[PDB]
């Protein structure tokens, strides 16, 4: 291929990355604790076509010295963990976190996965799971059958008020979990995290020591989507990847023209 | 100059074949690892680094290398056919022949175990190591060798070149003959 | 024949199986422009060779006729 | 001879020792 | 007569089956489960005798586009598609194993549950699955579990009875067959049920033929065709022109 | 049609045919109610036909 | 395209959620009727070019 083809290809697929990972953000603009992702562009290697010995500060400015481009490249899709808002709701059993961390279930294979999303509820036994998939809650919390109302405290203590006597009993104590870079936790889907190299080791405490954050009862977290940044961003991701299509097709025609006239 | 990151890039093809021929570098950077050949000939490169791993052939006739660090790892062979190298280090991994015609070659390690033929046609060497095992051709053609060590295995044929042979090993399985 | 000395091309196809830690792959240094003159050079360099032996034949021609 | 010139005959390699090693 | 007008002929004609090879993903861009075919180009000297002038390129298919297709959500429990990286193991009208990446699943009258293109879907014992004829109910698990209704039964009967099996083998040891069906490049070679791949029951995978990379490789294709041509109408123009050397 | 043997060289190259549509699948998901006051429009609440 | 159908997937969660909206809006008198959510959850990540 001509080498200016390929270097407006990348720019096209950097585009349809960012596109991609645009209308994801607007596909979860209501999603329970979901944190948007943005494209990150970088520019690709410079080589040497004048001068193959490799010394680009001989005379760079100079056309023994001249640098061409390999185009563009979408780098990583990072994560924003910005806290969201909050959402009040009628329901006892979804929970929220102010602030850095968070929840903690158990996959079926075994490990643990960690999310923002505090939309919870029972199983038949009684344990609390996620309103979705239904995997159960780190550490187990079972709720007894003559339970009348849920109490979950800011520090995650779980009690249960049972006629016949005063006094709210405690059936368990929710803990979070907080990582040093957040970032590099690898979505799965399902509104769930799974470590990484990057994210660092699990760092595990009651939710409201050591700079953890609250656990609040009837409270949700709104998705941190900005629906207005990701039209903005829309808008120029288009014109950018128009524009690539232009030089391509330049280039085509350019190349027309000499098996055309020669 | 010396070899970057970047520096390499710029002369790998798809299979990770090196050229660096006549290109005005003067070292590798250390614990290098090439996946395919690397071709150093004619260059300035004085000294190779420590480490460096060859997955094919080694090819720096005409070069300047002199010096060569132990360890250094080769698939395939090592052609040094007029290059500046004055003594050849022990422990080096050698799959192939080592070809160091018209060169200043002086001394070879002992318990020297060649994989194909050995060229030191032309070189000042004085006399091969006990133990020397070539599993190929021996050529010491226009050499200053004229004593055999005791003992050597040469599967080929040995060519003398031209240089008179006063002792002959009392030990020495040849699979071939031997050649003036 | 002697191959030309400019770099190879590289592109990037991070998906391509040949790709490497970088996700580059090397394409031929073969430019177009310089291919296409050589075509119209080789030809026509060509051409004008067989017209100064055509040409150089006939005068070995009329020299045999010379005197009779 | 001009140096660096292409030669007309399969490439000697690497794998299959045959190569790596026959002069 | 000079064989540059074949080395340029076998270039041009090699264009075209590459052009044909990108034809056939476009035509394929709405296939479920369809990995688009990579095309390239290899150099092939002509060793012997002479100056190495002569390099002939043919065209070939190094691999294939293993990437996640294009989601389609239909709502329809018969309708899954594999997350992430994976295979599902059918058997074709020889009954021969082969991986597929078409989830569009149906149930026929006898109850075995194939796939859109009625190749059997393999599960847990190896053999097709079969359900029982009269359901109520069929739900797909998220790791290939299938558990059924009976007609009537009440809502706690979700019993298991099959598991699909999906296959994760190295996509570079898989080569498209000649009915679409990715089997080991090495024949009589097992396929390992995993259980690490999942199933996101209720979409669909499309493919992922990429139409922009299809039309920007036509174009080159279309005028490195054009240059050989011209090469080769040059061949004959220096042949036409020496033959008056013959010409007294 | 030789079994495997080099598939990704230029003799094992392979080239499609093209495609087609293979089936027009009926999808029988249950839709919604319509609440209508005549009296002999009836609907089936789940699997089940009407015959005629 | 991609991008079509991730869209695509917005565009039927958000009618499912429309759906019970409506529907508990239209039983705002029934007698013992509770009203309904509808969860939300984004589906697999894929990794691109590595």
């Amino acid at each position: 291929m001509h080498p200016a083809l390929w270097v407006s290809k990348t720019g096209l697929d950097a585009q349809q990355t960012n596109i991609a990972t645009i209308s994801n953000n607007l596909a979860n603009a209501s999603t329970v604790g979901y944190k948007k992702s943005r494209a990150v562009f970088e520019d690709l290697f410079y080589q040497n076509i004048n001068q193959p010995g490799g010394q680009s500060s001989q005379n760079t400015e100079l056309p023994s010295g001249l640098m061409l481009g390999a185009g563009s490249k979408v780098v990583a899709t990072q994560k924003v963990h910005t806290h969201g808002n909050a959402q009040t709701t009628t329901n006892a059993l979804d929970m929220m976190v102010e602030g850095d961390g968070f929840f903690q279930v158990t996959l079926p294979d075994g490990n643990i996965g960690y999310t923002r999303n505090g939309q919870f509820t029972l199983n038949g036994e009684g344990t609390l799971v996620t309103s979705g998939s239904g995997y159960p809650v780190e550490p187990e919390i079972v709720i007894p059958e003559d339970a009348i109302s849920i109490t979950v405290g800011t520090d995650g203590e779980v009690s249960v008020r049972v006629r016949g006597q005063q006094d709210n009993q405690v059936v368990g104590q929710l803990t979070i979990t907080d990582f040093v870079n957040p970032g590099g936790l690898e979505p799965i889907g399902q509104n769930l995290y799974l470590p990484t190299g990057a994210s660092g080791d699990p760092q595990e405490g009651v939710p409201g020591l050591d700079g953890l954050g609250e656990i609040r009862q009837s409270m949700l977290e709104a998705s941190n989507v900005n629906v207005t940044e990701e039209l903005v961003n829309m808008i120029e991701a288009q014109r950018v990847y128009e524009m690539n299509s232009k030089v391509i097709s330049s280039v085509d025609k350019m190349m027309s023209f000499v098996n055309q006239q020669l | 100059y010396e070899l970057d990151y970047y520096s390499k890039f710029g002369h790998t093809d798809n299979y990770g074949n090196l050229d660096l021929r006549n290109k005005p570098y003067t070292q590798l950077p250390s614990g290098f690892v090439v996946k395919g050949n690397l071709n150093i000939s004619q260059t300035p490169i004085k000294k190779l680094p420590k480490g460096l791993d060859v997955g094919g052939s080694l090819e720096a006739t005409n070069s300047a290398l002199k010096t060569i660090r132990s360890g250094t790892k080769i698939k395939g062979y090592a052609n040094l056919l007029g290059s500046k190298i004055e003594s050849w280090p022990r422990g080096i991994k050698l799959g192939g022949y080592l070809n160091l015609t018209d060169t200043p070659l002086k001394t070879l390690p002992a318990k020297l175990r060649v994989k194909g033929d050995l060229s030191v046609i032309r070189t000042p060497i004085s006399a091969l190591p006990e133990g020397l095992v070539v599993d190929g051709n021996l050529y010491i053609g226009g050499s200053a060798l004229q004593v055999f060590p005791d003992t050597m295995t040469v599967k080929g044929n040995i060519f003398l070149g031209g240089n008179k042979i006063t002792k002959w090993p009392s030990n020495l399985t040849l699979g071939g003959a031997v050649a003036p | 024949i002697v191959e030309s000395d400019k770099p190879l091309s590289a592109e990037y196809n991070p998906d391509h199986p040949l790709a490497n830690e970088e996700g580059y792959i090397y394409k031929p240094n073969v430019n177009v422009m310089e291919e296409m003159a050589n075509m119209i050079s080789a030809s026509r360099a060509y051409q004008t060779n067989v017209q100064v032996a055509d040409s150089s034949k006939q005068m070995l021609l009329r020299t045999l006729q010379m005197g009779q | 001879g001009i140096p660096g010139a292409l030669s007309n005959q399969p490439p000697a390699d690497a794998s299959i020792p045959q190569d790596v090693a026959q002069m | 007569m000079d064989r540059a007008l074949f080395l340029a002929m076998s270039g041009a004609k090699q264009n075209m089956q590459a052009l044909q090879l990108r034809a056939n993903n476009l035509a394929n861009v709405s296939t479920t489960g369809f990995r688009a075919d990579l095309a390239q180009a290899r150099s092939m000297q002509a060793y012997g005798e002479g100056h190495p002038s002569r390099v002939f390129s043919m065209t070939e298919r190094p691999g294939h586009n293993f990437a996640q297709g294009s989601v389609i959500t239909t709502g329809r429990d018969l309708d899954v598609t594999i997350e992430g990286s994976g295979w599902i193991s059918v058997l074709d009208h020889t009954g021969k194993e082969g991986l597929t990446r078409n989830g569009n699943l149906k149930v026929d009258q006898n109850g075995m549950l194939t796939n859109a293109s009625g190749h059997l879907v393999l599960g847990e014992n190896d053999a097709p699955i079969t359900l029982p004829i009269p359901l109520s109910k069929i739900e797909i698990g998220r790791d290939g579990t299938i558990s059924v209704l009976p007609q009537g039964a009440p809502a706690e009967e979700f019993q298991a009875v099959d598991r699909i099996k999906l296959v994760k083998p190295n996509d570079q040891s898989l080569f498209k067959d000649t009915n679409g069906l990715f089997r080991h490049k090495t024949p009589n070679q097992p396929y390992e049920a995993d259980a690490t791949v999942s199933l996101q029951t209720g979409a669909i995978e499309g493919s992922n033929v990429n139409a922009v990379g299809e039309m920007t490789a036509l174009i080159d294709l279309q005028r490195q065709f054009e240059m050989q041509v011209k090469m080769m109408s040059t061949a004959e123009e220096m042949d036409k022109s020496s033959d008056s050397l013959l010409r007294m």
